[PDB]
RNA sequence: UACCCGCAGAAGAAGCACCGGCUAACUCCGUGCCAGCAGCCGCGGUAAUACGGAGGGUGCAAGCGUUAAUCGGAAUUACUGGGCGUAAAGCGCACGCAGGCGGUUUGUUAAGUCAGAUGUGAAAUCCCCGGGCUCAACCUGGGAACUGCAUCUGAUACUGG
RNA sequence: UUAGCUAGUAGGUGGGGUAACGGCUCACCUAGGCGACGAUCCCUAGCUGGUCUGAGAGGAUGACCAGCCACACUGGAACU
């Protein structure tokens, strides 16, 4: 606190991790599919979430996680994933972006397409 | 050497030139010694469109200066006007 | 660049009349001004702090037909500018050559002179303006081009002025279709429903 | 479809009571609503 | 050990302030001289007194206003483990401009507003509120 | 008048050569405390008038040697 | 005449061999929008009665604020419990700037132009009685003129 | 080419996100701890304003969302501007070198400090008053500033010698 | 959780060399010099005017534009 002290030895700055190693300070990156499968949450929530072991385009292995009801995927499906952390699956710290390489976009959606890879329904 | 030239200094299709003196071999629009006034071709009526300390100009002339041909055009202008 | 739909709606979720029909028919016989618009019309929910302020903002917007980037730099300006934050934003909005020809009769609604403004009906010191967002001077003189002369609906819109309040800031003839921007308007001259200070408020957080 | 990863590793004798013992067929406890474990703090709605 | 003696008066004024006491008496010093010369000009106390020829003892009348104390705060700003100096358009304004800063300059201790009517800055000694 | 700077010698071991520690009190640019900074330099001196812990003031010159851009200009209290 | 708005209610628990008996209270201040300010903080097992008990105790025991052209007179420091506070006067125009039960205060007492922070806990009770702390001691140039014995251009 | 004039006819030209609370905007149907959502808190187990669709609404708009990235909020490394009895935090206690700080008077010095000046601190950028592109963005004239450093002349209350 | 580093090393005298001062280099003499105000070693990094953020102080950053530096398949070398 004394400004001796400080003089002496200054504030450490807080030294912060981003919580997307993986990603390498890019806003996506494209990998393989190691393996697609599903996994049980954690407390309090029941599901089974669907998930993917991801070998990554810089060397890195990662599980990233299949948003919307369906999916494509399988083993050798090259695929580009976002980050962003599912609570409630332990290790899960990506998104698989839907409507991108070779994910499909989610079936019969008509709302928050964007997200989705929807297109716009021609009518 | 030491030349007094135009930097082209304006947007695209819309010039604005400060004259300056400068080394020869630096660009353009790069390093320069002084700025010894202005130029614009785009002017309208009722404004100043060529403005030269001249002053400076003859300095550097008698120091050893060369000057651009259209900076000379442009002093010569000046000349009239006075 | 402008909202296309439904302009009665906008007053209604507003609460109050923005002007934004021509006022040849009274507002409550054209629609349901005290309800909010929608299903959920009837229910009136208690507003959070940051709500009201959004609101008033939004019914200054509505007011002149500003989209929100536009209505940011604006504030931006007239915090660069020296005096009442609030009161010069307001002042700036007037400013705008559309919300002039408005105030001078030219325009029904402030939408109809935008219209005439974008169509090369307007000239400003002789000079045909087109940009409705342009910033009109102290003793600038503003004044409807020999060919948009002849319309029917300019002389309606006057008609429709003459019998509203008229502005003291400036200065308009009929038969000559030409008016004088004056001075720009005191906070006194504008209506006082508008809470400024609000909207002041909104854009420092 | 997609294969459920259950936690067991390699299944040797049945594959069912294996499942029924892994978080896949864990029990499901209801949280009250009026009762025991029934107080919440902050309502869906509040 | 005692390192700021200036400080120490200012503390002994608050205290003094605080209990309701008439007068508040400390080992006499020049600067200290100055700096209750400068309070009791600008009217924080009553009168101040220097009372000995060995060891001198500044003797200082404290001032009340109904029931209460004149002065509410009363800080220390250049001190003997930091040092601060201002220059003159860098001087601070108490209490926007209602309280005073002691200020020391090559002029001699006067008050803040004093220093910038004169063109001259130095070092800030005390904020009295 | 000369540019020149005083400093104790820290050193006198070395033929026609003396280093001198120059205590400057500079602010702290964040914290605003003022700390003595030291600045060592190698000072030519012909003659080898010096001792140690000397106080002298010394001129910046043409390099004489590696480390060596300074001369000395006089001694002054030259206690032991 | 006076302007009065409740700030922020919310549900306490007392515990007891059957359960929990649930009670709300409600923060609200009071002010004639020039210099008296007061807050009130009610408790009911409802919460119109509730908000009721607060407005009457608001009411009561109110406080004099020495206001200059709908705004502060000096940059002035507020304690209570947790919640440090510091408000400083504005150029007119700049609006209330000033975080939750703070902005409600202030509003009530009629000061328009201020740039307000509260440090530290952000406890609503708490912060908006720092807040009339730091009015209440926040004084005037005639008052420092006649506590220091001078005239108000004198001191300036 | 900019720019101007004429021609025809509303003509060729609106989406994206969100609507449990934070956070502006709510209902019905479908599903039934499933499918799914989610920034945090958490939502879903048959009346879900939190999932999906629809209607209605809100916010932005030729953009709108998502991710990454930095600062902000975060007084959460606190110089301004935090603490340490019990929440994280007083070395188990002492002595003591370097270091930091140091009662009072006079004189002197002028290193710190303050004042004024001189030279520099590139231009652009930022900011102020203006001008020029129909407005703006953009370009631009003049200023201010560049909180600094160096040198000279002074001031000497304070800190140092 | 890098504490000791350095023999052309630090200085001197004399020769040589450079456009120019100089361990720049060589011969001999002295035994120095740097280092907790962080030497050395390791990891990362072009630097600045500036940019972004912020009430400010700060924090982060160095695309474009302008100044300076370094590099030109990799490692060396000279000539003009
Ligand atoms: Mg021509
Ligand atoms: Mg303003
Ligand atoms: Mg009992
Ligand atoms: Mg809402
Ligand atoms: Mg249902
Ligand atoms: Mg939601
Ligand atoms: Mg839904
Ligand atoms: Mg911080
Ligand atoms: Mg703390
Ligand atoms: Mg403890
Ligand atoms: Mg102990
Ligand atoms: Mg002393
Ligand atoms: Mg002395
Ligand atoms: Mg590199
Ligand atoms: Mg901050
Ligand atoms: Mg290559």
């Amino acid at each position: 606190a004394t400004v001796n002290q400080l003089v002496r030895k200054p504030r450490a700055r807080k030294v912060a991790k981003s919580n997307v190693p993986a990603l390498e300070a890019c806003p996506q990156k494209r990998g393989v599919c190691t393996r697609v499968y599903t996994t049980t949450p954690k407390k309090p929530n029941s599901a089974l979430r669907k998930v993917c072991r991801v070998r990554l385009t810089n060397g890195f292995e990662v599980t990233s996680y299949i948003g919307g009801e369906g999916h494509n995927l399988q083993e050798h499906s090259v695929i580009l994933i976002r980050g962003g952390r599912v609570k409630d699956l332990p290790g899960v710290r990506y998104h698989t972006v839907r409507g991108a390489l070779d994910c499909s976009g989610v079936k019969d959606r008509k709302q928050a397409r964007s997200k989705y890879g929807v297109k716009r329904p021609k009518a | 050497m030491v030349t007094i030239r135009l930097a082209r200094h304006g947007a695209k299709k819309r010039p604005f030139y400060q004259v300056v003196v400068a080394d020869s071999r630096n660009a353009r629009n790069g390093r320069f010694i002084e700025r010894v006034g202005f130029f614009n071709p785009i002017a309208s009526e009722k404004e100043e469109g060529t403005r030269l300390d001249l002053d400076r100009i003859a300095h550097w002339v008698g120091q050893g200066a060369t000057i651009s041909d259209r900076v000379a055009a442009l002093i010569k202008e000046v000349n009239k006007a006075a | 660049a402008r909202y296309l739909g439904p302009k009665l709606k906008l007053s209604r979720r507003e609460g109050t009349d923005l002007f934004l029909k021509s006022g040849v028919r009274a507002i409550d016989t054209k629609c349901k001004i005290e309800q909010a618009p929608g299903q959920h019309g009837a229910r009136k929910p208690r507003l959070s702090d940051y709500g009201v302020q959004l609101r008033e903002k939004q019914k200054v917007r509505r007011i002149y037909g500003v989209l929100e980037r536009q209505f940011r730099n604006y504030y931006k300006e007239a915090a660069r500018l020296k005096g009442n934050t609030g009161e010069n934003l307001l002042a700036l909005l007037e400013g705008r050559l559309d919300n002039v020809v408005y105030r001078m009769g030219f325009g029904a609604t402030r939408a109809e002179a935008r219209q005439l403004v974008s169509h090369k009906a307007i000239m400003v010191n002789g000079r045909v303006v087109n940009i409705a967002s342009y910033q009109v001077s102290p003793n600038d003189v503003v004044s409807i081009r020999e060919k948009a002369k002849k319309q029917s609906r300019v002389k309606a819109a006057l008609e429709l002025a003459e019998q509203r309040e008229k502005p003291t800031w400036l200065e308009v003839d009929a038969g000559k279709m030409e008016g004088t921007f004056k001075r720009k308007p005191e906070r006194s001259d504008l209506s006082a429903d508008i809470n400024e200070h609000l909207i002041v408020e909104l854009y420092s957080k | 479809m997609s294969r459920y990863q259950h936690t067991k590793g390699q299944i040797k004798d049945n594959a069912i009571e294996a499942l029924l013992h892994d978080p896949l067929f864990r029990q499901r406890v209801e949280k009250n609503k009026k009762g025991k474990g029934s107080y919440m703090r902050k309502g869906k709605h509040g | 050990s005692m390192q700021d003696p200036i400080a120490d008066m200012l503390t002994r004024i608050r205290n003094g302030q605080a209990a309701n006491k008439a007068a508040v008496t400390m080992p006499s010093s020049k600067l200290k001289v100055a700096i209750a010369n400068v309070l009791k000009e600008e009217g924080f106390i009553e009168d101040f007194k220097v009372e000995g020829d060995t060891k001198p003892e500044l003797e200082l009348t404290l001032k009340y206003f109904q029931g209460k104390a004149v002065v509410e705060s009363i800080q220390r700003v250049s001190r003997p483990g930091l040092r601060i100096y201002k220059r003159k358009d860098e001087l601070p304004k108490v209490m926007a401009g209602l309280g005073i800063a002691v200020v020391s300059t090559s002029k001699g201790v006067m008050t803040d507003r004093a220093a910038r009517q004169a063109g001259l800055g130095g070092e800030i000694i005390c904020y009295v509120a | 008048k000369i540019r020149t700077l005083q400093g104790r010698v820290v050193s006198d071991k070395m033929e026609k050569s003396i280093v001198v520690a120059i205590e400057r009190f500079v602010k702290h640019p964040i914290y605003g405390k003022f700390i003595k900074r030291t600045t060592k330099l190698h000072v030519h001196d012909e003659n080898n008038e010096c001792g140690i812990g000397d106080v002298v003031e010394i001129r910046e010159c043409r390099p004489l040697s590696k480390t060596k851009s300074w001369t000395l200009v006089r001694v002054v209290e030259k206690a032991v | 005449e006076l302007q009065e708005k409740l700030i922020a209610v919310n549900r306490v628990s007392k515990t007891v061999k059957g359960g929990r008996i649930f009670s709300f209270t409600a923060l609200t201040v009071v002010g004639d929008g020039n210099g008296r300010v007061g807050f009130g903080y009610g408790k009911a097992r409802e919460v119109p009665a509730a908000i009721q008990k607060a407005m009457e105790k608001a009411r009561r025991n109110m406080i004099n604020v020495a206001l200059n052209n709908g705004t502060l007179q000096h940059p002035v420091k507020g304690v209570h419990t947790g919640s440090r506070v510091f408000m400083q006067p504005a150029s007119e125009g700049t609006g209330i700037i000033a975080g939750g039960a703070m902005r409600a205060v202030l509003e009530v007492a009629g000061v328009h132009n201020v740039l307000a922070k509260a440090y530290g806990s952000t406890n609503p009770i708490n912060v908006v009685r720092a807040t009339i702390d730091g009015l209440e001691n926040m004084n005037s140039p005639e008052m420092v003129a006649a506590k220091r014995g001078k005239s108000v251009e004198e001191i300036l």
